[PDB]
């Protein structure tokens, strides 16, 4: 009936989907045409967000759900099975996201109880779970990983990742070089539930950005002028008289796709003048 | 072979292919250019953003006038409301007992609509403590009717009689909660359950001083027998064996019923009492019956809260806002500003404009405090829609509202004058 | 083919129209249905804006044009004729507007040469023309009259009226108690041609506002807190990636109808929070 | 001795002031006591015009 999130695969071939009926379908789009392939059923509640892993580790898809569980589906020649599952949270799990392929293979999941887990991968069917209890007050909705920025070979990374919640704060995070994550900062400006948070992927440029949308109907694009400037100054994109649900970044012109409001979808580009404009409405 | 100036004039003006235009008109209706008109002037009208059926019937607008006293202001003859006996109760009748509306309304009709002794006893220390409670009951007696199915049914679920009792208490049903206590060979409960309705420090301490000892090395006691003694302690949520844990399965409004029935933590005003329950718990998002409580809870900062609440206010109906501010303002119930009042009166009086209901527009508009704007609006509203306000909208409204004699004649003629050269 | 401006009459009965074919048509809308009545031809060039006068003076309609002339059409029992004409400007005449009915019957016309004329009415077929030479640099586009605000009977009014132009400035004006108009102030912020200027009619409230749109694609709402001192602080409504053409004010909730951009028309309302939002798109 | 269903009714009939007393009924408060009795005495003057039931109920408060 109604689908929730749907993300295309890496090389732009398959396309995973999931909706309230607890079913994660994986179509495949060779030449504009859709063609379902598998229907992975396994959640006692609707599935929320879905995320494909970097083809560097075979072909992996991961889906989270209101069933308090997260499933990771592997593939071994047409064989779409479950190579692991993680039910380490007490409530719904609103979102999932994979860390840039350099930090290895790490999945970041935020639940509706206010926690966050971080599945790292170790050799075989084994997954450790360094978890962040009470990271948000009422719960967590969005999780987005900060771009893979480089500092013996295979350097240590400032493994950061943001995440907004129901407490109205968009907390950034950092892996302390010892073992655990400590929230590097909180971002306030949203007057209601932070619906989604998206770490715009640095086009090589050092001006790292981040965008967020919430029930109030505002989309802010937070910014760190420089590196270690500790500073994130929010700027308003636009306020609609209804809630904004998702926000994803285009890949090159930093075109923000704003999904929220009137069942519509808008696009925005930062103009040569600092101000953000709507380039087109989508339907 | 001659459309060359339509390339120089169009180009000299910077006029691009996509030139569109839109303009509202006095009748409060826009005109955007669509190929859908003889000339191409799609004359769309502006949608009211108001949804409540009884506004379209004269009986309401009519009857609701009788409720007021109109008097010309101190700077002109334009009418303004002197005295209005307008209660939320009034509204109750024109609605159906099922909608959250009847609730939101019937609730305020309790929280704010005024309570009163019916006979004529005059002991202020008493009459003040009676209404203090007549309101108390009326409120719980209501919540008991909302959590009704919610719990009444949760009881068909338990082969644990002790738990059943505690659930019967939740419904402020001491009688059937006691009938059970005795019928199960759990008599000592029926006793306390008796004291439950009143405040006695002996019992208070006997339950609490008891509870403290219950966490030593003495288990196998029902979470329910304790929950019940807890109801006697006085404050069940900030308790030594708190009830804050109920939150997971009981809708917030059920817990509240507890803070109001057993939660007397102090013998003070009900208003701040409600405010106490809120301090410990959050509340349903987008819920009007919820907001209404906060509005009743924050008694002195009403306007400060209302305004503060109005920023996430898509739950509180513009008509309700208006109606609230006015039932509070004309009964002396709460503190409202002249700027906020009229601010929210244009709000409503405007939707009624947009709903081609100039009975309501004009009527509401008389609630304006600013003699300038009041005169200002009325002169406008009437000057334009006189015919619409005459011979059939029940024939009198204008005089019924003590409008000015000169304006009626003045504006009327103006139109007959107009129609004079169109016919 | 394509119409330019079209304004309904006072009691909402007739509806004057005009388009590039030099023809000013006057339909009449009794019950949602359109019904042409007269086709007043009289301009050697397309007609731009059109304006109905207050029924207090019989029934008058006035249309300006690129033909450097302005025509005033009277009515005397089905008789739609010309009771006067004024060709006092050297170039196109982009807009016309009637002064609030209290200042008598005055028409304000701005031309493409940079001037402005002010036809006042005297008893019979006679019209004086107190004109404002070089009021704008490259030309004038919009003219809007300030609300009729009250200060022997029939008081003297601070007869003001704004007007944007091609010089990017939105100059307000004032009738010096002697006889002529002197520009009370200039309003800069627009980076290109000011397309239209609309003096939002004070809902009794003393907070007089004004809105303007221009080729840059911005709409500013100049709000002023006047304690006898001009201090008009512009605020941005929105910037689109294309030109905005017209702007008219609703009549009660100060709902701004924004006509410009994608052939679309948007509506805006100032929210209880200070920021302006789009309530609906019109089509 | 069923105060709860006796009150649910008092309010459902537009006879609210009862529901109030019915509340005090379960406990001893001299204020109420006198408010019902001092009231009753006045009820036999010239207006012997109220339900035999409303009185019977106030009577339950007299003591």
């Amino acid at each position: 009936d109604m689908i929730h999130d749907a993300q295309m695969d890496y090389y732009g071939t398959r396309l995973a989907t999931c909706s309230s009926d607890r079913s994660v379908k994986i179509f495949d789009v060779r030449n504009g045409g859709q063609i379902l392939i598998a229907d992975l059923r396994g959640h006692e509640g609707p599935v929320w967000q879905v995320a494909w892993a970097h083809p560097m580790y075979g072909n992996i898809l991961a889906s989270c759900s209101y069933d308090r569980k997260v499933i990771i589906w592997r593939e071994e020649n047409g064989t779409w099975e479950k190579s692991h599952e993680h039910a380490g949270h007490d409530s719904s799990v609103n979102s999932v996201c994979w860390a840039p392929h350099d930090y290895g293979l790490i999945l970041a999941c935020g639940s509706s109880d206010g926690a966050i887990s971080l599945l790292t991968y170790t050799g075989e069917g084994q997954w450790e779970v360094k978890k962040i209890n009470n990271a948000h007050t009422i719960g967590c909705n969005a999780v987005s990983w900060a771009p893979a920025v480089v500092p013996g070979q295979k350097p240590n990374y400032i493994k950061r990742f943001a995440s907004g919640g129901c407490d109205n704060l968009i907390k950034l995070w950092k892996e302390e070089e010892d073992g655990q994550w400590k929230e590097e900062q909180k971002l306030e400006a949203h007057s209601d539930w932070v619906r989604d948070v998206a770490w715009a992927p640095s086009i090589g440029l050092p001006t790292s950005t981040i965008a967020s949308c919430s029930q109030d109907g505002r989309v802010f694009i937070w910014t760190c002028d420089d590196a270690s400037s500790n500073t994130w100054s929010p700027k308003l994109l636009h306020k609609f008289n209804d809630v904004v649900w998702h926000v994803s970044w285009s890949i090159t012109a930093n075109i923000l796709a704003v999904s929220g409001g009137d069942n519509k979808v808008t696009l925005w580009k930062e103009s040569v003048d600092g101000q953000w404009v709507c380039i087109s409405d989508v339907n | 072979d001659e459309i060359d100036n339509a390339k120089l004039i169009m180009k000299e003006r910077r006029f691009t292919a996509s030139y569109t235009f839109a303009k509202f008109s006095t009748g409060s209706m826009l005109l955007t250019k669509d190929i859908v008109g003889k000339s191409g002037v799609s004359i769309k009208r502006l949608p009211t953003e108001l949804q409540r059926k009884f506004l379209f019937d004269d009986v309401y607008l009519d009857k609701e006038i009788e409720k007021v006293t109109i008097e010309a202001r101190k700077s002109n003859p334009y009418p303004q409301i002197s005295e209005s006996s307008l209660l939320f109760k009034d509204a109750l009748d024109y609605m159906e007992k099922t909608s959250s509306d009847y609730n939101l309304w019937k609730l305020s009709s309790i929280l704010f609509d005024p309570v009163s002794y019916p006979y004529k006893t005059d002991n202020d220390q008493v009459k003040m403590a009676l209404l203090k409670k007549e309101r108390h009951c009326r409120l719980t007696s209501w919540i008991v009717s909302q959590i009704g199915p919610e719990i009444e049914e949760k009881i068909r679920n338990s082969s644990n009689e002790i738990e059943q009792i505690f659930l019967y208490l939740l419904l402020n049903d001491v009688v059937r909660a006691s009938k059970l206590a005795i019928e199960s060979k759990n008599g000592h409960l029926s006793v306390l359950i008796s004291y439950l309705g009143s405040n006695d420090p002996r019992i208070r301490d006997l339950a609490e001083l008891q509870l403290q000892k219950w966490s030593t090395g003495g288990c196998s006691i029902d979470k329910n027998i304790s929950k019940i003694y807890k109801l006697l302690s006085g404050s069940p949520f900030e308790g030594l064996f708190s009830l804050k844990e109920l939150e997971s399965e009981f809708s917030w409004l059920c817990l509240l019923n507890l803070t109001l029935c057993y939660g007397q933590i102090d013998e003070y005003s009900l208003e701040s009492l409600v405010q106490s329950h809120l301090d410990k718990f959050s509340l349903p998002y987008d819920d009007p019956i919820g907001v209404i409580f906060q509005l009743y809870a924050a008694n002195e900062n009403t306007e400060k809260l209302y305004k503060e609440v109005r920023q996430r206010t898509n739950a509180l109906d513009v008509q309700f806002c208006w109606y609230l501010i006015q039932t509070l303002r004309f009964n002396g119930t709460r503190v409202f500003s002249k700027e906020t009042s009229d601010e929210a009166t244009f709000a409503f009086a405007a939707q009624l404009e947009f709903a081609q209901l100039h009975g309501h527009s004009l009527f509401v508009s008389c609630f304006l405090n600013d003699d300038k704007a009041a005169e200002d609006t009325i002169k406008r509203l009437v000057m334009r829609e006189i015919t619409l306000l005459r011979a059939s909208t029940n024939d009198h409204i204008l005089n019924r509202l003590k409008i000015p004699s000169q304006l009626i004649f003045n504006a009327q003629a103006l139109k007959d004058r107009y129609e004079g050269n169109y016919l």
